[PDB]
């Protein structure tokens, strides 16, 4: 799918060949599966059958339900997306330390480098010099936590030093909402590709669900934070409004320009083919 | 052809 | 006779009584709306075992109980026809009105030839009896259950109505008294549609809950 | 929450004054949040509202979609506050390989032991006994492959020797079909377990994705084989008619007489217990 | 204004907007039959702040809002009479209105004598050219929350009619759009009395119980 459809309004959803029928008192409109990509209901006032969300599943459409607060709640996550996720999950169990410690730096890599590009379109010499610096200085295992502190050097350096992202404001609330829908689309990716989403690439220690899809969306973020950074002065509801925006926008892949959705289901294409290779070719995506 | 669509208040 | 919304996944038939609950305020005013303005709006489709869509002239709306008017010319008409059938099937009535009225015409008709003009008259029959005794429903002292019950039994009298529809007409009956009128539409074999916002317990119903889903309810 | 919710049947889904309203055309019930623990929805004709999926995700308890097959299909996934069975999975991931070949040689033995008792049932001493011999013959690593020996002995007892699986008629799509029904069954328990079902007992084969669930529901396997012999000259309709009536009917477990569903249940319940305690005690179901 | 039954034990007021629940349907059929055979039984009687029992015509009673025709011969008759008042109000409007007819007969007058058959007229006036303008209420409702309105318009319009009575017409609205009708009544300060078999929730309402007892409501 090419769509990303979302129903902030009560009405009913159902399932009519092969076609998401929207029924409400005041009109009622039909829109084909195949070219849906994404759903989600902002409200918990929608009605759907479970017979639509089995045609969902079978089309690999991304479902998401949120809070009364129009906050994200839970997503459908299938249990079988691909006859290949079993033949996966003996390639995930098989990988290598080296392997997850080498491709998790090298996307901490991206990731700085990607802020270090943000900060020189930002025209910052001494913060995009230093977080440069930083990452030039990233080594394997993290000892020096260049990753954590080039975080907190770039929200400091951008909001200002009064901000931090612990703080209840808006801004880490779109942040938090924007990290929220990529790692939502990337854990679907992560679904798609049919290895465990709980098994980081990082620290084996921390469990987590979300650990994986986070990794891969770790050099994305950087493009939530400058629409956060130029709507910080608008409020909430026109900042949710440019992050949805951020869907119709396109990238500039290193082969040509491609929405965000194509850029990252072949980035995760990649990325989970580099693991099973071990380390063949590391897809670099740049601002 | 529209990449998002909206079913509800237009914001 | 099937009628058929955008709400609905496939088209409802509806055969003899027929009790349609819509529990969405909105989706039920829309669709009294449509029933109302139903030559104009083509989202209500209402379609015989022909698929023919038949016209808001063969739909039958009432809405206001007691403010229908149950005489008509047609009607009427058509109700003396009904009983000057029913005078006619048995012969010896029939034969003792006719010993009547000719005794009536033999004074008249003296009374005729008792005058100095030339008169000449025809016959008095039985419709013209009829109607100068004026035979009539009475809908001033019935109650609004006596008068759907009257409005089903002339339901049969109207030839151009295809199907009767009540809006609301079950919130004043009893339960009993709704399966009088259901038992007598049965019989009657004509096709009425109820539309009620609540859904009446103890009766068969089809149900429209505001999840736009419809589900028969056998209470 | 300590009951497990299902439904089977076609109804709708509502939340109010913290109550969940069920509520179906031959009656209308009302349970409360506290006393529910798993979700789950068998057909395609349920309706929900997204405001129980709100308050399901405050309660955390796990809801489990399923197709018209009544194969699980799609997870909800909560952002925060997961459920238990996804710390659970880790531990079906640190299986080791003695439980996993100690589980799989009992049930193994268990199938071949109802075989060759179902053949004594059907008052062949020889084709039992040479079963039997196969069962107190079987090893671990299954070198003598007395599985597939103990096979064609009972597929040639029941419908003679001129039968096999390997050719196309109505007794082997009857066979697959009951097959398809115990998978669907079995392959649901493990889902309400929260395991994941790509793991398989079988170390040799992870082709199939049902694998864990397949592997448990070998030793009632001849129960199907039992009215697929008595009904073999029917028409495959009329052994789908017949196939159909085991869901109804009774079977004797070891501890009580019980439905299929409450049996398949506490064995799943026990093998995962058994799993994870490292082979407290294994489940042993005898025709 | 109020009205009195013998099942309530006093007379009710009834002051601006008003919804009045029957949990009783045979009270509450029996007192819509006794609402249209108003005339016929005296049962059910209505006495305003000056104590004075009023006919029937007063009483204005509306069931269905969508089959009540808003145009109708005596509205239409007060209307045209209304807008033929205005008009004489303004002599100089008048005056100019009558040179105009002036001309225009004196050229269908001329055009008359330019036939070879005979032709006798009389005059033409404003009612005339009302009526042939076909001045009426505005027919177009998009939905029963408008057309309510517009019987509430007419309503307030019609000095004979004292009280306006809807029976059972709540249920097309939604809460909002009761309140909605609730304010434009008391800001019309028109009064108008409801009947429903069931209470509604979110509004003040007088319930009647089973027992008979009156009990108010929000
Ligand atoms: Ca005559
Ligand atoms: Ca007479």
């Amino acid at each position: 799918g090419w769509r990303t459809v979302v129903v902030n309004i009560h009405s009913k959803l159902s399932y009519k060949n092969n076609h998401l029928i929207f029924r409400n008192s005041y009109k009622t409109e039909m829109i084909h599966l195949s070219e849906i990509d994404i759903l989600l209901l902002e409200t918990t006032d929608i009605v759907l059958t479970t017979m639509l969300v089995k045609r969902l599943v079978d089309e690999n459409i991304l479902v998401i339900f949120c809070d009364d607060k129009r906050l994200p709640t839970a997503f459908l996550t299938p249990y079988y997306a691909r006859h290949d996720s079993s033949l996966q999950i003996a390639r995930q169990i098989a990988w290598k330390e080296n392997v997850k410690c080498e491709v998790w730096t090298a996307i901490i890599a991206q990731k700085i480098l990607n802020q270090s590009y943000y900060l020189g379109e930002c025209s910052f010499f001494e913060k995009s010099q230093s977080i440069m610096e930083l990452y030039h200085g990233l080594e394997r295992f993290d000892p020096s936590n260049r990753e954590g502190h080039s975080a907190r050097i770039y929200f400091n350096t951008l909001f200002g030093n009064d901000f931090t992202r612990e703080s209840d404001n808006d801004i880490n609330a779109a942040l938090d909402y924007g990290y929220t829908l990529l790692l939502s689309m990337f854990a679907r990716e992560v679904v798609v590709c049919g290895c465990m989403t709980q098994i980081g690439l990082k620290h084996a220690n921390q469990f987590n669900q979300f650990n994986l899809a986070s990794d891969i969306m770790e050099p994305f973020r950087p493009i939530i934070d400058r629409i956060v950074y130029q709507n910080r002065h608008n409020n909430f509801v026109k900042i949710k409004k440019e992050l949805f925006s951020i869907f119709s926008e396109t990238y500039l892949y290193n082969g040509k320009e491609m929405y965000l959705s194509n850029i990252v289901s072949d980035y995760t294409k990649k990325v989970i083919k580099a693991l099973n290779q071990l380390g063949e070719e590391i897809p670099e995506f740049r601002i | 052809e529209e990449r998002l669509v909206f079913l509800g208040d237009n914001y | 006779m099937k009628i058929n919304f955008s709400l609905l996944d496939e088209p409802m038939e509806v055969n003899l009584g027929t009790v349609l609950v819509i529990e969405d305020v909105s989706v039920f005013a829309q669709l009294v709306k449509e029933f109302y303005q139903y030559d104009e709006q083509s989202n209500l489709t209402i379609f015989d075992s022909k698929i023919r869509s038949i016209r808001s002239s063969e739909l039958l709306l009432i809405t206001d109980i007691l403010g229908y008017d149950i005489n008509t010319s047609q009607v009427l008409k058509l109700l003396h026809t009904d009983i000057v059938s029913q005078l006619n099937d048995k012969p010896e009535v029939r034969s003792e009105i006719d010993s009547l009225v000719s005794l009536i015409t033999d004074i008249i008709m003296a009374e005729c030839i008792e005058n100095e003009l030339d008169i000449e008259y025809d016959e008095i029959t039985l419709l013209e009896l009829i109607k100068a005794l004026g035979v009539r429903i009475e809908t001033k002292s019935c109650t609004v259950f006596e008068k759907i019950f009257e409005i089903l039994q002339i339901f049969k009298y109207l030839v151009k109505k295809r199907i009767l529809v009540f809006v609301n007409s079950l919130s004043y009956f009893s339960k009993d008294e709704i399966y009088q009128i259901l038992e007598y539409t049965k019989l009657s074999q004509a096709d009425v549609l109820f539309l009620e916002p609540r859904q009446i317990e103890g009766i068969q119903q089809f149900i429209l809950d505001k999840d736009y889903i419809l589900m028969p309810y056998n209470n």
